[PDB]
């Protein structure tokens, strides 16, 4: 779970920056 | 044309395509593939095709803008051995504490990410179908529902 | 049930389904995007052959359909019986024909997974060494 | 499995068909 617990980070990582842009 | 071992209960498309058995192979696949997907678009209603042109600017978008990230994100995942139900349960943990339309966005645009890498046509499929249950929460389909 | 409609009842069912469709095409575009000249070709003969056969012999596929709609079966249950009469029968047509059909089936069938695992299964089985040596030689 | 086989002979005729009006 520690690689895959990266990837999941940095989805919300991306989708926190998505947030602040599109919308 | 003996028996047929059944199915289970590199990502460089060259690598699959050395002989003429699997460039034939690989023309017939697609050919299946792709009357069936045409098939099926023909078929979709008008509301799931505005649908699906929502998740296409979005998530297009995504693409493009966080090319770098999917690119990351795929390296740090091939960095050992992962099944698709662990990339699931990821994504189903994450979108219980994070009711944000990005974030679910991002995971279509790096699950679609690993369909392109992915070379198993059936695990590729069901991964697609098992995150896409996943990511179509209550939450997702309230974001998408109100944009159309 | 065999109509799409059908299963896109919710919400969900619709959202469910653009997502699919979005991951499925543009795999499938850029899986085609990296196909060399001598697969793109390959795809074209196919196309051009079994449109053909689609079309000559629309009747006995429908037929062939409603035999099988008969009672359910697997996608072992279909890919060994093609197996076991392309085993015997060795010219192009039956290979032809068998494309066009199992193209058919995948139409109809309303499981993504299921689906795949046919084409995947039967693609193998269909493209023996006497088909190649036709398609190969078609060029 | 009768109509499998039922399924198998068709395919079989139908393309014994192909090969005839081909060539
Ligand atoms: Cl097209
Ligand atoms: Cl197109």
């Amino acid at each position: 779970s520690s690689t895959m617990g990266q990837v999941g980070r940095q989805l919300a990582i991306i989708g926190d920056d998505i947030n602040r842009r599109y919308d | 044309h003996n028996y047929v071992y059944p199915l289970p209960e590199s990502t460089n498309i060259l690598d699959y395509l050395s002989t003429e058995r699997d460039h034939v192979m690989m023309a017939v696949q697609y050919y299946m593939s792709k009357q069936r997907l045409d098939d099926l678009y023909r078929q979709l209603p008008t509301k799931t095709r505005s649908y699906i042109d929502i998740i296409n600017m979005y998530c297009d978008k995504v693409n493009n803008d966080y090319n770098r990230d999917m690119n990351i994100m795929y390296d740090m995942a091939s960095t050992e051995s992962f099944t698709v139900y662990d990339i699931n349960n990821e994504v189903n943990t994450i979108l219980m504490d994070n009711k944000g339309l990005g974030v679910r966005l991002a995971t279509i645009s790096f699950i679609t990410e690993l369909g392109k890498r992915c070379m198993n046509p059936v695990e590729t499929i069901k991964m697609f179908t098992l995150l896409s249950h996943t990511i179509c929460d209550d939450c997702f389909i309230d974001y998408i529902t109100d944009i159309s």
